[PDB]
RNA sequence: UCGGCACCUUACGAGAAAUCAAAGUCUUUGGGUUCUGGGGGGAGUAUGGUCGCAAGGCUGAAACUUAAAGGAAUUGACGGA
RNA sequence: GGUAGGAUAGUGGCCUACCAUGGUUUCAACGGGUAACGGGGAAUAAGGGUUCGAUUCCGGAGAGGGAGCCUGAGAAACGGCUACCACAUCCAAGGAAGGCAGCAGGCGCGCAAAUUACCCAAUCCUAAUUCAGGGAGGUAGUGACAAUAAAUAACGAUACAGGGCCCAUUCGGGUCUUGUAAUUGGAAUGAGUACAAUGUAAAUACCUUAACGAGGAACAAUUGGAGGGCAAGUCUGGUGCCAGCAGCCGCGGUAAUUCCAGCUCCAAUAGCGUAUAUUAAAGUUGUUGCAGUUAAAAAGCUCGUAGUUGAACUUUGGGCCCGG
């Protein structure tokens, strides 16, 4: 247990990350319709139901 | 809209059952021009200081820190 | 007969036998003998506030090769020395030599977490500006 | 000093956060019946513990015992007044039977779409809360409004609040004087 | 603490006065007087919560300072005055004689009387005594003192008195088969007479009473009021004759009587 | 035939298993009763008391630390078997 | 404990005088601790329970700490007095005055808690009293303590999914549009703003309502997560056992599903996360209901007192009537 490491390198990732800005998209609906909008892309007209269901697909 | 009515016998009996503010309210009584409670309290409590009516206690004053 | 006693007026005995065997439990021990409030520096509170005097690194428990930026404090309520862990990437720059830190517990209620050695409370606020909301962009730490 | 002001919370949630068989089923149930919330499933939930929970100490009661047929008659009364229990089947181990989708359907929300009006739940939510929608001919806006098997000949449209007539509307009102504006006098 | 409290918590209220919980911290604190402070009706609470007759405590005080309101045949202009049972309110406007008296559930109904039965009140003799001078008299219920009554008057009786002066004119032993009131526990407000009495050397004697419907209660002596002979009692009685229904029979009595 | 030290078979049963005629008659949970235990350490330590000539015994914590320690069996590998 | 007296409003070792030797205790006295006011109650629990109750009602105690007393029906009163102790204010130094655990407010203490506001209109109380007084109380302000309800959009036409018709033959037929055209059209409404009215003691706010009030309807919803537990990504960029994450298991040493980001997705939602305490989960306190051969645990063995527990036995049966 020793106490005395070196502070040096406090923040070195996150001060070194590369900056990139938050794409400006439209809003999605708040409350009900959001709610609405997962209940068409779940249940009404999904299409992706390999196996069960996905919600996250990536690049295969 | 509901709401509470009453119809005295008469103006005389209305003015003398009906409470201050609603005679206010309908102009049959004047609104007092009255100080302020926290006035009236400061006022009541310098009053408790002096005992009689204080004439001789101003006469006193006056003739003590005169010359 | 199954070791308890079991007639009608045995109720003395299995209620002294009880009120025994719960010494054994850690938090009716805990609790009964008043720990928290001779022990534990946090004397019995959520989270107390404290000067920092170090800014420490404490390296990782095995198999893990890390360096931990912890902070040692002395309470001002008590005067006891912690060492608390200044959560998230950086923070231990916007600590300070010397300045006032909000303090909480650390998750396993006393019981140092993870790869840490030796600690058990992290930093809530320092300046009472909320490390998380001065890690994100939100607030500005106060210069004096 | 005073009397203290009583007052109970109105839902429960889950022990379990995450079971994929219970948020299908309430996202389904949102979907079927244009919900806000899972806290409007939560709180169906939390009336049918309360009925399920009396009826079964009354079930558990000897039968023909005063509480039993007091209270028993009381419930099974209440239920069929406000149609989520048949106007049949009044017994006592067919209020158990219960389930979220009979008082989700006793909503002004839900009435007000299956007596045409609405043509979408979601609409008819937004029809509600906009002071349309009237049950006597008093205006509710509220959409959980448990109606009660005798106001649903009466819902209708408000005497005010346009589709029930009495005045054009605001965003109307305003184009139609941007026409005349425009076009005439 | 150290002296007599003057004050009465809302909530602290007896519950038979039906005072709403909310508006205002304070209940009526009944004054010393006839009757006790729970076992009584202040006039505020049956001139503005039973007759609605006044909105406030102002109104309340502004028709006691009128004298139109006399308990027991004298005027009584305090407010928290303490009538009880059977204790006559005449207001004179409206020419309205009230008998204070339970109803069933146990509160005090508003039950309207006429000028013959206005004349008089029920006492129960609470003990009979001799004073100075040996003159005998008896104390009622309410805190009367009547001298010289009939030798045959023991205790747990009713007399009648005559409240023009407070004299006796009859009165009814306490023996089986007399109707009884009753004025307290659980069985408030009941009538039914009688099956007997037990005895009980020590405390707390026992009354078995029996009503029209065959239903047998007992209640303790001390809260028990004779109001006369089985049929024909010497006052009237309320709305519901003191059968106590049970819940059932109240509610199948009340879906009846609402759509005509 | 009664009483004893045990043994052998079976598993009706029990058990996590090894095994067990008791370690059975236990979620179909109550024959009577005493004592002991509540994750591993720290620790049978410190302190207080008490017994002993002493060595020691009996009673007996806590701070702090820890994510396993352990039990039985399986397969493998290894053994100066 | 007895006798007698004194004192008391009165019983009484309450005190006094003279006697006697009692009173309590393993059924836990007495002593110690309490981060103990007690109760009604509260949280949680299938049931049994566990934890909390300073705090709206009731009872008690206290007014910096002790003690003593006056008055009065009632106080050992503290918005009464007296003394001492502690603290502290004014002063011409001679003296004099003090008690916020009332209300508001301040300092300090701390993780931690609001206006030096308005009014007696309500509720009640007090008075000689309908009238006066009331920081009791009510009203507003501050207020994400907790609780209730529930906005942040809805609906069509131009584009496309196909569920299709008579063997749509190859897409036409009077099919039938939920997802996509950061398209296109008019409707609807309250957040806000306010004329007034109502509200109210006077207001404010609510409720109602004239005129205003959305197209990116910028009138823009957040807080935590996306390896497992545990719902959601082997997507891209950066870092390279560092920085950091990670309740626990674990990730990071050059392709990181876990770090820091961007995109997308998930969960709850005007709320969501963290710390502590506590309840369920915990049959891990076990009365219900644990375990003791080997996992923690049968006292080395026996006697034995309290405690707990303790064999069987004593009017059973038959008939008749009323009778819910
Ligand atoms: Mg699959
Ligand atoms: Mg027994
Ligand atoms: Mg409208
Ligand atoms: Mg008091
Ligand atoms: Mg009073
Ligand atoms: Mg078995
Ligand atoms: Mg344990
Ligand atoms: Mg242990
Ligand atoms: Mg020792
Ligand atoms: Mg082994
Ligand atoms: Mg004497
Ligand atoms: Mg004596
Ligand atoms: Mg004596
Ligand atoms: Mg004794
Ligand atoms: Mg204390
Ligand atoms: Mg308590
Ligand atoms: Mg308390
Ligand atoms: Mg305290
Ligand atoms: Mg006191
Ligand atoms: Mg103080
Ligand atoms: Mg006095
Ligand atoms: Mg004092
Ligand atoms: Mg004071
Ligand atoms: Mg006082
Ligand atoms: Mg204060
Ligand atoms: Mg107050
Ligand atoms: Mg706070
Ligand atoms: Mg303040
Ligand atoms: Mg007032
Ligand atoms: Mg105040
Ligand atoms: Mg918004
Ligand atoms: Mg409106
Ligand atoms: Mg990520
Ligand atoms: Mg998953
Ligand atoms: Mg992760
Ligand atoms: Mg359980
Ligand atoms: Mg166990
Ligand atoms: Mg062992
Ligand atoms: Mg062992
Ligand atoms: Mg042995
Ligand atoms: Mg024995
Ligand atoms: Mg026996």
């Amino acid at each position: 247990a020793k106490v005395h490491g070196s502070l040096a390198r406090a923040g070195k990732v996150k001060s070194q990350t590369p900056k990139v800005e938050k794409t400006e998209k439209p809003k999605k609906p708040k409350g009900r319709a959001y709610k609405r909008l997962l209940y068409t892309r779940r249940f009404v007209n999904v299409t992706l139901v390999n196996g069960k269901r996905r919600m996250n697909p990536g690049p295969s | 809209s509901v709401g509470f009515g009453l119809v005295y016998n008469s103006v005389a009996e209305a003015k003398k059952f009906e409470p201050t503010y609603r005679l206010v309210r309908y102009g049959l009584a004047e609104k007092v021009e009255k100080a302020s409670r926290q006035q009236r309290k400061q006022k009541k409590n310098r009053d408790k200081k002096i005992f009689g009516t204080g004439k001789r206690l101003a006469k006193k004053v006056a003739r003590r820190n005169a010359d | 007969g199954k070791g308890k006693p079991r007639g009608l007026n045995s109720a003395r005995k299995l209620r002294v036998h009880r009120r025994n065997n719960r010494w054994a439990e850690n938090n009716y021990k805990k609790r009964l003998l008043g720990t928290a409030f001779k022990s534990s520096p946090f004397g019995g509170s959520s989270h107390a506030k404290g000067i920092v005097l170090e800014k420490l690194g404490i390296e990782s428990k095995q198999p893990n090769s890390a360096i931990r930026k912890c902070v040692r404090v002395q309470l001002i309520k008590n005067g006891k020395k912690v060492t608390a862990f200044v959560p998230n990437d950086g923070c231990l720059n916007f600590v300070d030599e010397n300045d006032e830190v909000l303090l909480a517990g650390f998750g396993r209620k006393g019981k140092a977490k993870g790869d840490i050695p030796g600690v058990r409370f992290k930093v809530v606020k320092v300046s009472g500006v909320s490390l998380l909301a001065l890690w994100k962009e939100k607030k500005e730490k106060p210069r004096s | 000093p005073r009397a203290p002001r009583t007052y109970s919370k109105t839902y429960s949630t889950p022990k379990r956060p995450y079971e994929s068989s219970r948020l299908d089923a309430e996202l389904k149930l949102a979907g079927e019946f244009g919900l806000k919330n899972k806290k409007e499933i939560y709180r169906i939930s939390f009336q049918l513990s309360k009925i399920r929970r009396a009826a079964r100490d009354l079930l558990t009661r000897d039968e023909k015992d005063p509480k039993r047929l007091f209270e028993g008659n009381a419930l099974i009364r209440r239920l069929v007044r406000v149609g989520v229990l048949s106007e049949d089947k009044k017994k006592l181990d067919y209020v158990l039977a219960l389930k979220v989708e009979d008082f989700l359907e006793r909503r002004l929300q839900t009435q007000v779409y299956k007596l045409g009006l609405a043509k979408s739940v979601h609409h008819a939510r937004v029809l509600i809360t906009q002071r349309h929608i009237a049950v006597g001919k008093q205006i509710v806006n509220i959409p959980s409004f448990m109606v009660r098997l005798d106001s649903e000949k009466h819902i209708d449209f408000a005497p005010t609040s346009p589709f029930g007539g009495a005045r054009p509307g605001r965003v109307a009102r305003r184009n139609a004087a941007r026409k005349a504006e425009a076009s005439g006098e | 603490a150290r002296g007599p409290k003057k004050h009465l918590k809302r909530l602290a209220a007896p519950h038979h006065w039906l005072l709403d919980k909310l508006s205002g911290c304070y209940a009526p604190r009944p004054s010393a007087g006839p009757h006790k402070l729970r076992e009584s009706l202040p006039l505020i609470v049956f001139l503005r919560n039973r007759l609605k007759y006044a909105l406030n405590g102002r109104e309340v005080k502004a028709i006691l300072m009128q004298r139109h309101v006399k308990v027991d045949g004298k005027v009584r202009t305090d407010t928290t005055y303490p009538a009880g049972f059977m204790d006559v309110i005449t207001l004179d406007a409206t020419n309205e004689n009230f008998r204070l008296v339970y109803d069933v559930k146990g509160r005090f109904a508003v039950h309207r009387i006429t000028d013959e039965e206005a004349s008089y009140k029920l006492g129960k003799v609470k003990k009979v005594q001799l004073g100075k001078k040996g003159v005998p008299y008896v104390v009622t219920h309410d805190g009367r003192t009547i001298r010289y009554p009939d030798p045959n008057i023991k205790v747990n009786d009713t007399v009648k008195i005559d409240l023009a002066s407070g004299k006796i004119t009859d009165f009814i032993k306490f023996d089986a088969g007399k109707l009884v009131y009753v004025t307290g526990g659980r069985n408030l407000g009941r009538i039914g007479t009688i099956v007997h009495k037990e005895r009980h050397d020590g405390g707390f004697d026992l009354v078995h009473i029996k009503d029209s419907l065959d239903n047998t209660f007992v209640t303790r002596l001390n809260n028990v009021f004779v109001i006369g002979e089985q049929g024909k009692p010497y006052i009237s009685l309320p709305k519901g004759k003191g059968i106590k229904l049970s819940i059932a029979e109240e509610r199948d009595r009340r879906r009846a009587q609402q759509g005509l």
